[PDB]
RNA sequence: AAAGGUGAAAAGAACCCCGGGAGGGGAGUGAAAGAGAACCUGAAACCGUGGACUUACAAGCAGUCAUGGCACCUUAUGCGUGUUAUGGCGUGCCUAUUGAAGCAUGAGCCGGCGACUUAGACCUGACGUGCGAGCUUAAGUUGAAAAACGGAGGCGGAGC
RNA sequence: GUAGGGGAGCGUUCAGUCCGCGGAGAAGCCAUACCGGAAGGAGUGGUGGAGCCGACUGAAGUGCGGAUGCCGGCAUGAGU
């Protein structure tokens, strides 16, 4: 989301911001906001009770982007290179 | 010696031609109207980038009151609920709860008219 | 600090440059060399003028899209060069001083691995070339290096020719270039080797 | 055979501060250069002149060319330097020549 | 497989029935008119059809496809009453540049435009 | 003015077919004819033929972002690649200007050609190296598949 | 961030040195979803049919969208 997300998932292995612990497991904690895995709906720090396990799949870099800017008749042209370091996690928590 | 251009042009023009997809007549053919096509791409991309995020915020607020009114409440009123409710810091993805799961949606929608009133 | 090989054995004299030698100074002697060489017939007719071409044209208003005064100038096809290449020359006196730190600290450099004093060549006999490959081939030059051959003797010279081996270099007319392009140094005529000032 | 280096006339490096690159008139587009009108073009101008200031300022003169000595301090003879003669032929030979003065 | 310089040698290259009118001193466009009705049409049709269209580029039309006709049989062995105008089109020669005089002194360049008139030949094959 | 190029060798294509011819298809030659005499490569503008996805209630600096539909898997199945529908946004480029989408300038398009250089024993500054209270040589002479010699002279060294 | 000043580099030809490559296929051309912060640079395939990358240093006729720019080819107006 806006890093450590949330929410009752059915373990998926998503691609999130950068988290540090190399290679495979690292494991990761992450403190949940709201749920439904077992039909109870459950939301906000009541939510905290619990807290999803992660483990660290793959450390990577996002597609290539090109930063274009530009502006008319002032001569102004910029090129320049960009991509998005990531982290990719395969969730299994409570 | 003499450094004649031969390559040079025609290599950097080939990349901008090939940069000009799908675009109609002389602008994905001419070299001077494909680069001159793609300053102006170049505008839109940078201002497209940060516009998407608010194209987006925007849909899931459309989404949001059109929930919250089917509940009789609305958005002005339902996200202050939410934020009475500190407990709830939702706020992205609560247009999924809204669209997808209805039952669970209502469950936010009734904690929010409690902390409220 | 070296070995002589036939003929005697002394050495041991000169003063080589400190520290372990500077390539940034060989370098300054290299560039300066290499622009005395060059001779400057640079092919070009810059002048507007030096073209063959007439003087006026099609009226400077009227004709209807144009403003042109002769078919001579850089922006016409066939007319001048606008800044081309004349001809010239790239050599200069680089200080006397510097050109003998110059040698002095190439041979430094082949005194690290790739030096030879010869004191006569007895194992030589005519030209023959066919005896200067044994010559060499006793004292370690098989032809895998490529070796540069300082003598004032005329018939050791005339046994050298062959392959990416041997260039001959006469009467101690030493060449800072000529002992870095090649792998050894075989100083042989210890005249300028050995006894200065 | 393997990749090798190797020193010698393709390792002579340039030195670090020795020579910087001139200037080629195209850094971006954005690059039309000179000034912007009037103080560009053709080779004259100048960078002197005849009024400004030279001319306002005052002197008719009168130069000479009489005779200029060439110095010899008492401390390059004393402090060090023991009486090596000076003569005619052996000052020279010191380090204080010119010939003509 | 192997390598190119052996394909060349072993396999040599095949028109099967093509023919092409090259340099026909006509301008494509006006050729191309007369090409447009016999396109796809049986060879016998395309034979008929060409002896009635009142267009000049008619009788060079159907010289290639009689050559079309003629090469798919004695060369390649086709059969006659299963040949169809599979492919035919007019490209562009190169141009007789001509050099007209016009009103006060001015002048003008005339285009003479020639044609490379390819017709291909093919049997049908319902089944 | 502009214009160069088969092939290693002319072995320069006998013979057959359509055609008055031109031109072509075969046969043969050759490594190649994917070199055939409009003969090396053969870009781009520009003209066509074929296929995919598409288009006859639509207001259009011709893109961009978002999504859906179809289609294709040779840096290529998590992705993409091509295309398309609808939605949002969106005033060509250069120049010149206080102020340019401007109904101000320039330009039909593409390819190639095309604009800050060179000289000087010149001045002044940066950086680098060599020697250092000293530092250099010029013309020339001698060698030169190469550099040595040459202190005439030049600069620091005292100012008013 | 315009004039402008300063910095770091990409690319082209030529040269010297090193390392190599090539008719079991060089350059050049063509396609491409890969790489790099940019200029740019690779892999693969296709075409070509005899030359040529990479690195270090040196030198320049060294980078084009404009100049009613020059040369050439080809469009529009128009089957008028
Ligand atoms: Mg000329
Ligand atoms: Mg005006
Ligand atoms: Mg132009």
């Amino acid at each position: 989301i806006q890093t450590g997300g949330k929410q009752y998932r059915v373990s998926e292995g998503d691609v999130i911001r950068v988290e540090s612990l190399q290679g495979e497991a690292g494991d990761k904690v992450e403190l949940k906001a709201l749920f439904v895995g077992g039909e109870q709906t459950v939301f906000g720090e009541d939510a905290g009770k619990y807290t999803v396990q992660a483990e660290v799949v793959e450390h990577g870099r996002g597609k290539k982007i090109y930063i274009r800017k530009y502006k008319s008749g002032v001569q102004y042209r910029r090129r320049t290179g960009h991509r998005q370091n990531f982290t990719a996690i395969k969730i299994l928590g409570i | 010696p003499r450094a004649k251009t031969g390559i040079v042009r025609r290599r950097r023009h080939k990349k901008v031609l090939k940069r000009a997809k799908g675009f109609w007549g002389s602008r994905s053919k001419q070299y001077r109207n494909a680069f001159q096509t793609l300053l102006n791409a170049a505008t839109y991309e940078y201002r497209d980038r940060r516009n998407k995020k608010r194209d987006f915020r925007r849909l899931w607020i459309q989404r949001i009151n059109a929930g919250a009114r089917l509940h009789g409440m609305n958005y002005s009123t339902f996200i202050n609920g939410l934020k009475r409710a500190n407990i709830d810091l939702n706020r992205k993805v609560l247009a999924d709860i809204a669209a997808r799961e209805p039952e669970a949606f209502k469950a936010l929608v009734d904690a929010s008219r409690n902390a409220r009133q | 600090a070296q070995i002589n090989v036939i003929g005697q054995n002394g050495g041991r004299t000169i003063e080589l440059p400190l520290p372990e030698v500077n390539s940034g100074v060989l370098h300054e002697v290299v560039t300066w060399q290499l622009a005395s060489r060059r001779r400057g017939t640079a092919s070009t007719r810059t002048r507007a003028q030096v073209s063959k071409t007439g003087r006026k044209m099609y009226g400077q208003k009227g004709t209807g899209n144009a403003r042109h005064g002769d078919r001579s100038v850089p922006t016409f096809v066939g007319g001048g060069v606008a800044f081309g290449p004349k001809p010239r020359s790239y050599d200069y006196t680089l200080p006397r001083q510097v050109r003998q730190l110059g040698l002095a600290m190439a041979i430094a450099s082949r005194q690290e691995g790739g030096k030879l004093v010869a004191v006569d060549g007895f194992d030589i006999a005519d030209a023959k070339t066919k005896n200067f490959i044994s010559w060499a081939k006793q004292n370690g030059l098989d032809g895998t290096e490529k070796v540069l051959l300082v003598t004032d003797d005329e018939n050791t010279r005339r046994a050298a020719r062959n392959v990416s081996w041997v260039s001959v270099l006469p009467v101690a007319g030493v060449n800072v270039y000529d002992i870095l392009r090649h792998d050894r140094l075989v100083i042989d005529a210890a005249a300028l080797e050995i006894v200065e000032e | 055979h393997d990749l090798k280096p190797t020193p010698g006339s393709r390792k002579d490096r340039k030195r670090v501060g020795r020579g910087p690159g001139g200037t080629d008139k195209t850094a971006g587009r954005g690059h039309k250069g000179q000034k912007s009108r009037s103080g560009a073009g053709k080779g004259a101008f100048f960078e002197g002149g005849r009024s400004r200031l030279i001319a306002r300022l005052p002197k008719r003169g009168f130069n000479n060319v009489g005779t200029t000595y060439e110095v010899v301090k008492l401390s390059q003879l004393q402090d060090l330097e023991d009486t090596t003669f000076d003569r005619d032929t052996l000052e020279a030979y010191r380090l204080v020549r010119r010939k003509n003065r | 497989f192997r390598n190119k310089k052996q394909r060349k040698q072993q396999v040599k290259l095949r028109k099967p029935g093509f023919a092409v009118a090259k340099y026909v001193r006509m301008s494509p466009r006006k050729v191309r008119l007369v090409v447009d009705v016999i396109r796809g049409k049986s060879v016998q049709d395309a034979e008929d059809l060409l002896r009635f269209i009142p267009r000049s580029a008619s009788e060079p039309v159907a010289k290639v496809l009689n050559s079309a006709k003629a090469n798919a049989l004695h060369n390649d062995e086709m059969l006659e009453d299963r040949l169809f105008v599979k492919e035919a089109y007019v490209d562009a020669g190169p141009t007789l540049k001509r050099l007209i005089p016009r009103a006060r002194g001015s002048a003008n360049i005339i285009k003479k435009r020639t044609s490379h008139i390819t017709i291909i030949v093919a049997e049908k094959g319902n089944k």
